[PDB]
This record gives C-alpha cells, structure tokens and sequence, in this order.
C-alpha cells in the first residue's frame, strides 16, 4: 500500500502518457523540423551558385 | 535556433543581391548603353551579311 | 511493472545507450550541417564585398 501510494504521488505524468508525449514529439521535429532544417540547407547552397 | 540560423541566412543573400544591382548601375550608363547599342547595330548587320 | 516502466522510459532518453539525449539526433545533425553551410556563404559574400 506505502509502494502504491508512493507510486500515485509521483505519477503525474502516467509513464505511459509520458512515454507517448515523448513519441509524439519525435515525430513531430521529424516531420516538420527536420524538412524545415533540409529546406534551408539547400536555399544556402543555392545563394552559393549565386555569389 | 532554428529561427535564428534561418533569419540570418536570409539577410546574407539579400546583401549580397544588393551590392550585385549597385555595381549593374556603376557599369551601364545612358550614355554607354547609346554606344553599346551602335556596336550592336554593327555587329547584327556583319552577321546578317555574314 | 515498475521495472518495466524504468525499462521503457531509460530506453527512449538514453538511446546510444551511455548519454542521455534530449535533442533528436536526426535534428541535430542538421543543424550542425546548416551552420557550416551558413558559415561557407558568409565567406563568400565577405570576400565578394572585398
């Protein structure tokens, strides 16, 4: 019962939830940062050509 | 970061396309144009006779 | 249950297994490669310039 209540006490986040929040957020700097960081590398590397 | 790294990347290219323009309007005055447009004139009847 | 819950979280922070990562490694790589790509146009339009 001490364990269980321990574990209710520190439980805010559920693991579970955390672990999917934490998921969540990798995806998301994969699918809009990442391009987004891609995108600009190739711009600099035309404004190179340009100069 | 990302913002940043962005926005500074933006401001080099713009300095540079800005000093590319003023060095346009240093090279090809009215009056030089007149004379690059009589070279042409002389040039395209060569070629055409040519 | 608990071990497990242990298990799964030191999984997903640590995934080289020695340093805990708080950026994602995909991401960080790509901002190391746009820096140093920023870092060769700066040279460029500096030595345009001069």
């Amino acid at each position: 019962s001490k364990t269980q209540r321990a574990l209710q006490k520190n439980t805010n986040p559920d693991t579970d939830a955390l672990l999917k929040s934490l998921s969540d957020h990798y995806s998301l700097e994969l699918d809009e940062m990442v391009p987004k960081m891609q995108r600009l590398i190739q711009q600099c590397e035309k404004h190179q050509e340009y100069g | 970061n990302a913002e940043y790294l962005e926005a500074k990347s933006n401001a080099l290219f713009l300095k540079l396309r800005m000093e590319e323009l003023q060095v346009l309007t240093d090279c090809y005055t009215p009056e030089k144009v007149l004379v690059h447009r009589q070279i042409r004139d002389t040039l395209e009847a060569g070629v055409k006779k040519e | 249950k608990l071990d497990s819950h242990l298990k799964e979280l030191r999984d997903f922070m640590y995934p080289e297994g020695n340093t805990l990562m708080l950026t994602t490694p995909e991401l960080s790589g790509e901002f190391h490669q746009l820096g140093s790509q920023l870092e060769k146009l700066n040279h460029i339009t500096v030595e345009i310039l001069g």
